[PDB]
């Protein structure tokens, strides 16, 4: 038994999105289904259920905006979402509901790995990176990426040689753009001595920044 | 609608121990055909949720004997028997008997370990940074336990909450402790105007506020 979703992207505010949940291993006609998001907040909503005999139920603030349908020859579920708005944005996952019309049992059994949906204003933008260093037995340095989108960024420290002691933060939204940070603490006898960058990686942009940190007196 | 309220919403909790979580509904459960529809789900990272218990006890075939739920009209209880690591996650309460159909906030599962007091870090803006105009203040605070912790920025003197940024780690799964950045971003204009950038954290690890601070004529 599976369900995979697809169809999540970048949509201005206001546009239009179609999700196409495909089934496989079991009798798609025979159950009840539903689409449930998972909010940045990681909250959880109901968003509609459409019934094995073809009842609809809906959110009341999708009532309007969003059109369930479902291909009972083809075992695909979809989701026509219109005048989306920043509310909207969130991971759309797929779920099967263990009924059929006149059940009195109700669940859901499966769920799919589910597709993300960003509604936004917004261009493919590389970060800007800033070294973080000192102005003891070991050392913590940084790294600032701020500015950039979309998600996600990549950081390492050395290469991947580093490791050990590393500490890179989730993004947060602030006017639009995500900024991030990283650090990485050594012991004070390997830096200034040796060297130290952060290897961040925008892979939306193709961007790699290696920002080697070197002492400054601020 | 009908609203889901869990608590904790954090459990530390030690291997071996016993959790128990509640959720309470701001109205009855019970469906009009006698029956109540109220679900508990686990969802690990990176994983979609995964049904435990359906219709208030019914273990969903596969989870083990250690998940028990109970409770009626308004009030329901999830217990794990035994805590094992692969339980770490978090774990919601749904109710299916009325549209819509709601999801409680979610109770997270973390790991009990003795408090340690956070390691803090100050960094004055880069001068790549300034070039550009703008003159960001970042504070670290790392490896501190509980996750429990208040930080405050002041300059010379008075508390600052515009054009501060704080993101917080999930429990490392290394040490089990928490790591914080807080980020106190100005023009490099008013940065200029002012002498003292503090960066103090309240955590029960001491009595004092643990302040960490940059001076722009000490440099
Ligand atoms: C207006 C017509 N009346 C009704 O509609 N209902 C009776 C309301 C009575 N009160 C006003 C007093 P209701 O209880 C409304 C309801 C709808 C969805 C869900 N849950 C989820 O969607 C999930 F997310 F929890 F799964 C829970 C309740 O319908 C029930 C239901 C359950 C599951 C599904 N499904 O999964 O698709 C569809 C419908 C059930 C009767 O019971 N019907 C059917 O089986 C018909 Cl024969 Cl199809």
């Amino acid at each position: 038994v599976k369900l995979v979703e697809s169809g999540g992207g970048l949509v201005k505010p206001g546009g239009s999105l179609k999700l196409s949940c495909a089934a496989s291993g079991f009798t798609f006609s025979n159950y009840a289904m539903s689409w449930v998001r998972q909010t940045p907040e990681k909250r959880l909503e109901w968003v509609v259920s459409i019934s094995s005999g073809g009842s609809i139920y809906y959110l009341d603030s999708v009532k309007g905006r969003f059109t369930v349908s479902r291909d009972n020859a083809r075992n695909i579920l979809y989701l026509q979402m219109t005048s989306l708005r920043s509310e909207d944005t969130a991971m759309y996952f797929c779920a099967r509901v263990s009924h059929y019309d006149g059940s009195r049992d109700w669940y859901f059994d499966v769920w799919g790995a589910g597709t993300s949906v960003t509604v936004s204003s917004a261009k493919t933008t590389p970060p800007s990176v800033y070294p973080l260093a000192p102005g003891n037995s070991m050392v913590t340095l940084g790294c600032l990426v701020k500015g950039y989108f979309p998600e996600p960024v990549t950081v390492t420290w050395n290469s991947g040689s580093l490791s050990s002691g590393v500490h890179t933060f989730p993004a947060v939204l602030q006017s639009d753009l995500y900024t991030l940070s990283s650090s990485v603490t050594v012991p004070s006898s390997t830096w200034p001595s040796e060297t130290v960058t952060c290897n961040v990686a925008h892979p939306a942009s193709s961007t790699k920044v290696d920002k080697k940190i070197v002492p400054r007196d601020c | 609608d009908v609203l889901m309220t869990q608590t904790p919403l954090s459990l530390p909790v030690s291997l071996g121990d016993q959790a128990s979580i509640s959720c309470r509904s701001s109205q009855t459960i019970v469906h009009s055909n006698g029956d109540t529809y109220l679900d508990w789900f686990l969802q690990k990272p990176g994983q979609s949720p995964k049904l435990l218990i359906y219709k208030v006890s019914n273990r969903f075939s596969g989870v083990p004997d250690r998940f028990s739920g109970s409770g009626s009209g308004t009030d329901f209880t999830l217990k794990i028997s035994r805590v094992e690591a692969e339980d770490l996650g978090v774990y919601y309460c749904f109710q299916g008997s009325h549209v819509p159909p709601t999801f409680g906030g979610g109770t997270k599962l973390e790991i009990k370990r003795a408090d340690a007091a956070p390691t803090v870090s100050i960094f004055p803006p880069s001068s790549e940074q300034l070039t550009s105009g703008g003159a960001s203040v970042v504070c670290f605070l790392n490896n501190f336990y509980p996750k429990d912790i208040n930080v405050k920025w002041k300059i010379d003197g008075s508390e600052r909450q515009n054009g501060v940024l704080n993101s917080w780690t999930d429990q490392d799964s290394k040490d089990s402790t928490y790591s914080m950045s807080s980020t106190l971003t100005l023009t490099k204009d008013e940065y200029e105007r002012h002498n003292s950038y503090t960066c103090e954290a309240t955590h029960k690890t001491s009595t004092s506020p643990i302040v960490k601070s940059f001076n722009r004529n000490e440099c």
